[PDB]
């Protein structure tokens, strides 16, 4: 998955 | 605004379970408490990316970039947003578009991850 920050 | 952090992290944890509307709602709580922070908006973009709504994802990336610039956020984050747009195009096998947005990403803040990803986009483009 796309990284969340 | 340890409150906003907490909302963000509930958001992230949910996102990671593919509990997408729950993440969105907590990202929204986050933005409310702390609206100068682009982070919540790019994370939302992650959500839509995974929901598979590439259009909405790019829109939020674009919004996140506006917000970050306006509020003088880390260049790195602006670069992530651009790279995410690139990724959405990559998903759609629109590689010229992907590459263009990786380049934008690289112009903001050059990161190896994005470079590598851009180069694999270049390869796919080249080899058919
Ligand atoms: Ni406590
Ligand atoms: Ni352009």
């Amino acid at each position: 998955m796309e990284e969340v920050f | 605004s340890k409150q906003a952090l907490k909302e963000k992290e509930l958001g992230n944890d949910a996102y990671k379970k593919k509990d997408f509307d729950t993440a969105l709602k907590h990202y929204d709580k986050a933005k409310e408490l702390d609206p100068t922070n682009m982070t919540y908006i790019v994370n939302q973009a992650a959500v839509y990316f995974e929901k598979g709504d590439y259009n909405k994802c790019r829109e939020l990336c674009e919004k996140a970039i506006e917000v970050g610039r306006e509020n003088r956020e880390d260049y790195r984050m602006i670069a992530y947003a651009y790279a995410r747009i690139g990724n959405s195009y990559f998903k759609e096998e629109k590689y010229k578009d992907a590459i263009h947005f990786y380049n934008k990403s690289l112009a903001e803040h050059r990161t190896p991850k994005v470079l590598k990803k851009c180069q694999q986009a270049e390869k796919i483009l080249k080899e058919q």
